[PDB]
């Protein structure tokens, strides 16, 4: 019902230390295995985060929120789905003595958390390495370690470089001081689907600039080949039109039934005139088009496409710059949408294409996706969709951080080596942070089988009196240097799961009670 | 830090749990491996009893409440539709990895290091697999290695009485369908029948397809020989006037009347049938004539039949008549008026069989049929079960042998020596390093289980034996001389499983291996137990 | 119905590590750690204690608390016994070790919770305190030069008392300065010969008046009526003193010797004896100028009417301690026997005096010029009986202190008010950075363990410790414009009270504390601490 003092805040703070314990071993290659019982007699041994934190179920609502915060993140960002709760979890576990044996108020600790969020965001760009993004050699050897080891190794020297083409045609690399730094604006859940074209191998896969529609032309005496394209989207169809309030047909000899057809040609007649008023190549309605309507279109040199759902014209309007006007009178001159590149329609692996791709930068691109089975078609969109993640995270920032806990670990000697200088009450979350940090090596150590206390003590010695770039050895378990082993992370996803972390940490303590309301 | 309507394992609770219920699964199925094993009794509620000893049906059927004994099982029913066979054999080596990797993790070893060493021994052991088969030869006079293998697997699930029937009746059964000829084996020309009321011992094989419906007449002959097989699907019963009719009368005579005139359309079609049946070898030595007819058959024209010396069937089973297409060559009349002597076939002898409950009808002693039939016959529901289980093994580890030429000889050597060669190899090669002798030990000392699982069952010590055969081994050894050793389970010593007649399937001991490495990886690595749902 | 398996000892109390018995016993010190939390300090506080008796007993010491708690857990055995020995060896400084044990066990739970081995937790324990016991020499600021003046005294005196009776310090110190001054020698900068003990200083209380109205004696006080006609002497100097143990009456053999009065007879001729021998040794003793007698048993009728007659003062001591202090005094010999006043054997006494202090007379023997005394009496006044307690408490620590000023770091001058602590607790952190492997873990907390005596001060004043304490911190770490650190580098942990911005400095006030001290408790409570830790079973057998 209601709960007051400190009761609240150990309860919230307990719900996220449970909620963190699960998955606390589900980070390294050697994270161990978790079986899911449910009610019934059926049970998975599955090791997935992702799968562990979603078939969790949590009664406490702080618990509820720590889990829509990471499958939140999930898609949000490309990795760091454990990262981020069990870097919350450690931060709050940290916290928790101050709050409840210090007496420290939660909006000291808040401050601090934020501070501190920003002190590591300092760090990690500081710690952070740069990458070429521009040559294709060392972004194909980067994105390989999220496309090997996997059911796409056999193709993954094609498979790299498929998502890279198609993340640098939707990337857009600009930098001004008018418009500012777009960010690449790079957009692959919308502007990037995969399409599975049957037959054919990964090699001859290849990436379209523009949008790739299926929608074959609707009458066989049409012109499959532009030029000089131009497209114009509707919605009204070229059809018969009725009164806006209840229409009538009273009819009395037979013969005279072909006055509704001849009322039809007569406003399908008007409404391509105006549709051909703006010099169109393509007509695309949403709606039904009559055969008359495709006739009068036809004389007047050009295509046409009906019945196509608003998802191809949502694309096409990004990759074209047609306009959609809802009624065909209110057309205008300027919804003509130039700038297009061709209507090629050659048939790849027995199946119909319309390329609208261009040598222009519409932040959307198709790809042409190429395989022996169904099953290698899905498996290869999976792993493309998980590659161009992973190199959009890359590319956003140019630059990646070592992997194995070595950038944890500098951020926590850094952060403790500054909270030493502050000189205020706040110290003592600088520090729970810095300890908290430490969270990713032990749970590497940990499942590395290896010494908890000795192997991490030398890290941290290491890296106070060494570079930053020693880490925990995914195989052998000993501290090594994650240049040489090649153990890297990009740097987005650690600034990501930080900031994340922190906020989802900051707001928890925010919540200082749970009452009943509807 | 729980949550309400949920049970949560700590610490090691989930491993010892796991433990715990793989040796329950293991004692449950460590009693029924090998030729001395027993038989487990099954009560399904309903008043039908099974009783069953292959691994797979007792894991089906039975029901599981342990979770990680379900995982065990599921995982292990795998065999099944990859090898047919093994499934008792990975369950104990789960149980028998899982007892030693909790032993060293009482003692401080870390899970994933036991998972390496069982993954290096797992390498290792596939190693010495591809290096200790034999290679089977293409000869088509491998009758008696055939004989030996339906022996092998068939003393497995039999009483060892019923294995003189069994063996050639598999034998030839697997032969007959699969020619000395590369073509391809296909378990599906072979059909199992079952019947009741008999002997267990009357299981026989036939050479070609038995017909469940038989004759109705008297006066048909009990054996044809060199019969030609008609197959027809014009129905023979009794048929009404084309057009709209009816029978309107006030005495029977009428309608016994009509009904004698109706009958002509029905004589005209015997009448073809007959002249058929002379034209085609009707009077000459040595022949007879069969007709199938899968549709029914009035008992005039049964009579009618009868009177000619034919042998006719009624209301077949379309499938029979689809494999009857094969195995006698006939082709099934559409028509009487377009009915031609090359639609009739040819085959043996055609007998009728008549039991208390029904009557069979045997087509067998076909030129080229593509097909046999083995007939299980017992007097008990269980029997009949048995018999049917053991035939269908005998049959997948015959199809296994001659598709998979590997073989590897059986009697426990196989594992013996690979325990002895991990032992030896592992320990002197290091090549990970030493944190992983621990479940390099503890694999080698899980891979002993069968033989010590055979030696406990046959009644004998498993100590003495295994040291005989670990002498007998060192001996080979130091002789420098290529030696297979196994056990005896009749005698007690070392026996040679080249010369007594005891062999094991490649496939089966590679997916037995794999599947069993696996099983131990996967629950080994189980940290914790979580539900939800609820 | 459940099962026990692993038990084969006994169904008596026992304890092990497998249930967590390291932090268990922890837990149990908890208990009286708390107690003895809220004693140091300038602002501590008794509590109200019930013995056995039936009586009430209030007081601010820690020591006396455990002595009058009931121990049963052997762990807490193990800090009383640490305390016993503190106070037993050094007098001084018993809450710094319970306290500094209790904070290095808790700290040790925090360790073990972390992982960290119990033995490695030892060895960085004792690598820090081998370190601190070497810093401590370097953080000496002030020394005493043993000039024994009481100005010099007071230095030390003062802040003994503080956390003993809060707000009385300036007239207690001044008290026992002024006592111990009546009985040190003519000596000045000389530790290795003792000069001063700790029984040299004796304390009374009175009923009635305020402590404003305390006054010191410059030499034994008997609290008892004299029962007698003579209540004092004259002026005159060197009055021999004759001291006896056998009660004042007839003189009898060793055994039997008893006299009784059936009838006439028996009553004529023992009441004659009486009064011949009692006249005739009490003559004899006035011969030889005695002009007083103290007996530690009783005096007859006849007895008390010669001493009238004869004019010697009459007073029975029947406690022997008081006896002994009056033979120091004086230099007078026990007397077994009666009318033997030996010469060599009789005492001098310049004056001796009844004297009334509050409504109450008590007779006083002083020396002036000859035989001078080394004893000194503190006589205290008190309408309230808990005050008077706890002053007398304060006044035995301070005497106690006093002695402490010899030569093994008893001049030596510590910071006190828990700067000395911060910047230990500072230079323990660094040495813990610089210290490799798992000891750093060890030394930060036995660092960390410092804190404690800041933090107890500011709680006991009533002041906010998440402002105190980082003002602390950034006091006693500072940045100055240099490569040496200047300006006021001794700040300490002020009470206020009324009104006040951050801490005063130590030289403000002169709270020092002493080397010694301090460096022996340090010492003693992380042995009690290594000992405590060092247990990871407890096995007992059923009596």
């Amino acid at each position: 019902e209601r709960t007051t003092g400190r009761q609240a805040q150990i309860s919230n703070i307990t719900a996220a230390k449970a909620v963190a314990d699960v998955i606390r071993t589900c980070l390294g290659p050697k994270a161990m295995l978790k079986m899911l019982l449910d009610p019934m007699g059926g049970l998975v041994l599955t090791n997935d985060g992702h799968a562990i934190l979603r078939e969790i179920d949590v009664a406490h609502p702080a618990a509820k929120s720590m889990l829509e915060l990471s499958r939140t993140q999930d898609e949000e960002v490309g990795d760091g789905t454990t990262t981020v709760i069990i870097l919350a979890g450690e931060i709050l576990a940290q916290c928790a003595p101050y709050l409840i044996e210090k007496n420290i108020h939660p909006v000291i600790i808040i401050q601090a958390l934020k501070k501190a969020l920003t002190d590591a965001l300092e760090v990690i760009k500081q710690v952070s390495k740069p990458v070429d993004v521009e040559n294709d050699a060392a972004m194909k050897k980067l994105i390989q370690a999220s496309i090997g080891t996997k059911y796409v190794i056999h193709w993954s020297e094609k498979m790299c470089e498929l998502a890279l083409d198609a993340v640098k045609t939707v990337r857009k690399d600009l930098g001004q001081t008018v418009e500012g730094e777009p960010n690449f604006e790079i957009d692959i859940k919308r502007y990037v689907r995969v399409e599975k074209i049957p037959g054919g191998d990964v090699l001859d896969s290849r990436v379209l600039k523009g949008v790739l529609l299926n929608k074959d032309v609707v009458h066989p005496k049409m012109s499959r080949h532009i030029e000089n394209p131009r497209v114009v989207l509707l919605d009204c169809p070229l059809e018969y039109k009725k009164g806006e309030s209840q229409t009538n047909i009273e009819i009395e000899k037979e013969e005279d039934w072909n006055r509704i057809l001849q009322i039809e040609e007569e406003q399908v007649q008007l409404m391509c005139e105006q549709i051909l008023a703006v010099r169109p190549t393509l007509v695309i309605t949403e709606k039904g088009v009559s055969d008359l309507a495709q006739h009068y279109l036809l004389k007047g040199g050009c295509s046409v496409l009906r019945r196509v759902k608003k998802s191809d014209n949502n694309r096409i309007a990004r990759v074209t710059g047609a306009t959609i006007v809802n009624r065909v009178e209110d057309l205008k001159e300027s919804d003509v949408g130039t700038n297009c590149g061709l209507f090629k329609v050659e048939m790849i692996g027995d199946e119909y294409f319309s390329f609208l791709d261009n040598c222009k930068e519409p932040k959307a691109c198709t790809i042409m996706l190429r395989g022996g089975s169904k099953d290698i078609l899905n498996e290869i969109d999976r792993n493309l969709q998980d590659a161009m993640a992973v190199a959009r995270n890359v590319m956003l920032s140019p630059s990646l951080s070592p992997g194995g806990g070595a950038t944890e670990m500098a951020v926590s000697v850094k952060l403790a080596e500054k909270a030493k200088q502050l000189e205020g009450i706040q110290q003592w979350p600088y520090q729970a942070v810095a300890d908290a940090m430490e969270c990713i090596p032990r749970t590497l150590i940990q499942n590395a089988g290896g010494d908890p206390i000795r192997l991490l003590s030398q890290l941290r010695a290491k890296h106070a009196q060494g570079n930053f770039t020693t880490g925990i050895d995914g195989d052998k378990g000993k501290i090594v240097d994650m240049v040489s082993y090649g153990i890297w992370e990009p740097e987005v996803i650690k600034q990501q799961s930080v900031k994340t972390a922190i906020e989802s940490a900051c707001l928890l303590l925010r919540v200082d009670d749970i009452v009943s309301g509807v | 830090l729980l949550n309400p309507k949920a049970e949560s394992l700590r610490r090691d609770a989930a491993l010892k749990v796991n433990v715990t219920s793989a040796e329950g699964l293991q004692s449950v199925l460590e009693t029924n491996l090998g030729p001395k094993g027993t038989l487990k009794m099954l009560v399904d509620g309903a008043g039908n009893i099974k009783l069953t000893k292959d691994g797979k049906v007792l894991l089906t059927e039975m029901q599981i409440q342990s979770p990680t004994a379900v995982l065990i099982a599921r995982a292990a029913a795998a065999q099944d539709e990859i090898t047919g066979d093994g499934t008792t054999t990975v369950v104990c080596l789960v149980g028998e990895l899982l007892r030693q990797a909790h032993r060293f993790i009482q003692e401080g070893v870390h899970p994933r290091i036991i998972t390496d060493g069982f993954e290096i021994a797992r390498k290792e052991s596939m190693k010495f697999l591809d290096e200790f088969k034999i290679s089977k030869t293409n000869l088509s006079n491998d009758r008696e290695f055939l004989l030996q293998v339906a022996r092998s697997s068939l003393l497995t699930k039999v009483d060892a009485d019923l294995t003189e029937v069994l063996t050639p009746i598999v034998t030839d059964a697997v032969l007959s369908v699969y020619d000395a000829q590369a073509d391809n084996l296909d378990l599906h020309m072979v059909e199992i029948m079952q019947m009741q009321h008999l002997s267990p011992k009357d299981t026989t094989f036939i050479k070609g397809l038995v017909l469940d419906h038989g004759g109705r007449h008297p006066d048909m002959p009990t054996r044809v020989k060199n019969a030609y097989v008609l197959i027809l699907n014009v129905s023979l019963e009794y048929e009404k006037t084309e057009v709209n009719s009816g029978f309107f009368y006030s005495s029977a005579d009428q309608r016994d009347k009509l009904a004698a005139s109706e009958r002509k359309f029905v004589d005209a079609k015997l009448k073809k049938i007959i002249d058929l049946k002379n034209e085609v070898c009707g009077m000459d030595p040595d022949k007879g004539f069969v007709i199938i007819n899968q549709k029914g058959i009035d008992p005039m024209s049964l009579d009618v039949f009868a009177k000619h010396n034919i042998l006719a069937l009624r209301r077949a089973k379309r499938r029979n008549m689809e494999r009857l297409q094969l195995v006698t060559g006939g082709e099934a009349q559409n028509s009487v008026e377009d009915l031609s002597p090359q639609i009739l076939g040819f085959s043996g002898l055609v007998y009728q069989e008549t039991i208390g409950e029904e009557k069979f009808t045997y087509v067998t002693e076909n030129t080229d049929p593509k097909s046999c039939t083995i007939l299980i016959k017992g007097s008990t529901h269980y029997a009949l079960a048995q018999t049917k289980d053991a035939v269908r093994d005998g049959l997948r580890a015959v199809a296994n042998v001659l598709k998979d030429k590997n073989i590897i000889p059986g009697a426990g050597a196989f594992y013996i020596a690979l325990s002895r060669y991990l032992r030896s190899a592992n320990m002197n090669k290091l090549g990970a390093k030493g944190k992983t002798k621990t479940g390099i030990e503890a694999f080698a000392e899980a891979l002993l289980v069968i033989p010590k699982t055979l030696v406990k069952n046959s009644g004998f010590d498993p100590l003495d034996v295994l040291a005989m055969v670990e002498d007998e081994l060192d001996d080979a050894q130091d002789s420098d001389e290529t030696r297979y050793v196994g056990v005896d389970l009749n005698i007690g010593d070392s026996c040679d499983p080249t010369i007594e007649g005891i062999w094991d399937s490649y496939r089966v001991l590679r997916n037995a291996i794999t599947g069993a490495t696996g099983i131990a990886s996967n629950l080994l690595l189980c940290d914790e137990l979580l539900r939800a749902g609820r | 119905q459940n099962p026990n398996a692993g038990l084969f000892k006994q169904g008596y109390n026992s304890y092990s590590n497998a249930d967590g018995q390291i932090i268990k016993s922890i837990a149990a010190i908890r208990e009286l750690h708390q107690m003895c939390l809220t004693s140091m300090g300038p602002c501590g506080r008794n509590k109200i204690i019930v013995n056995h008796l039936g009586k009430i007993i209030i007081t601010n010491d820690a020591a006396t608390m455990l002595r009058e708690l009931d121990i049963v857990h052997p762990a807490v055995k193990v800090l009383v016994m640490a305390t016993e020995q503190q106070k037993i060896d050094m007098g001084d400084g018993t809450n710094l070790v319970m306290i500094l044990a209790g904070e290095l066990l808790n700290v040790s739970e925090k360790l073990i919770s972390m992982g960290l081995s119990a033995v490695e937790i030892i060895q960085g324990y004792n690598m820090a305190r081998k370190f601190t016991l070497k810093e401590l020499d370097e953080m000496v600021v002030g020394e005493i030069t043993d000039k024994n003046d009481k100005n010099e005294l007071l230095k030390m005196i003062k802040p003994v008392i503080s956390s003993k009776k809060y707000g009385s310090e300036d007239i207690l110190s001044e008290l026992v300065s002024e006592a111990v001054s009546h009985v040190l020698p003519v000596a000045q900068q000389a530790g290795e010969i003792p000069y001063f003990n700790v029984d040299s200083i004796r304390v009374v209380k009175i009923m009635g008046g305020s402590l404003s109205n305390s006054t010191v004696i410059k030499g034994m006080v008997f609290n008892r009526e004299p029962e007698g006609h003579v209540k004092s002497l004259s002026e005159d100097k060197k009055h021999k003193v004759a001291v006896f143990t056998c009660p004042l009456d007839i003189a009898n053999t060793e055994t039997k010797g008893t006299v009784l009065l059936h009838n006439a007879q028996e009553m004529l001729d023992f009441s004659k004896g009486e009064e011949k021998q009692i006249d005739a040794m009490m003559k004899e003793i006035a011969d030889m100028g005695v002009e007083c007698i103290v007996a530690g048993a009783g005096v007859g009728e006849l007895a008390l009417h010669y001493l009238n007659r004869y004019g010697i003062l009459v007073l029975k001591v029947p406690s022997k301690f008081e006896l002994r202090r009056l033979c120091r005094v004086c230099g007078a010999t026990p007397l077994p026997r009666l009318g033997a006043p030996t010469p060599e054997e009789l005492g001098l006494v310049e004056t001796v005096k009844t004297m009334e202090i509050g409504g109450d007379r008590v007779t006083v023997f002083k020396q002036e010029q000859g035989e001078i005394s080394r004893t000194s009496t503190i006589i205290l006044r008190g309408a309230t009986q808990n005050n008077l307690d706890d002053i007398e408490r304060a006044i035995d620590d301070g005497v106690a202190a006093v002695k402490g000023l010899m030569k093994p770091s008893g001049g030596k001058l510590l910071p006190g008010a828990g700067a000395t602590e911060i910047e230990l607790i500072s230079r323990i952190t660094k040495y813990g950075e610089r210290t490799p492997g798992l000891l750093q873990l060890a030394i930060k907390q036995f660092a960390v363990a410092f804190e404690v005596v800041p933090r107890t001060l500011a709680e006991t004043a009533g002041l906010d410790v998440n402002e105190v304490l980082p003002n602390l911190y950034a006091a006693h770490n500072v940045t100055e414009p240099g490569a040496v650190k200047t300006d006021h580098l001794y700040k300490g942990v002020d009470i206020d009270g009324e009104s006040d911005e951050g801490v005063k400095d130590i030289r403000e006030e002169n709270i020092y504390d002493m080397l010694a001290t301090k460096k022996f408790a340090i010492n003693v409570a992380t042995e009690a601490a290594t000992t405590v830790l060092s247990i990871d079973q407890i096995i007992m057998a059923k009596k």
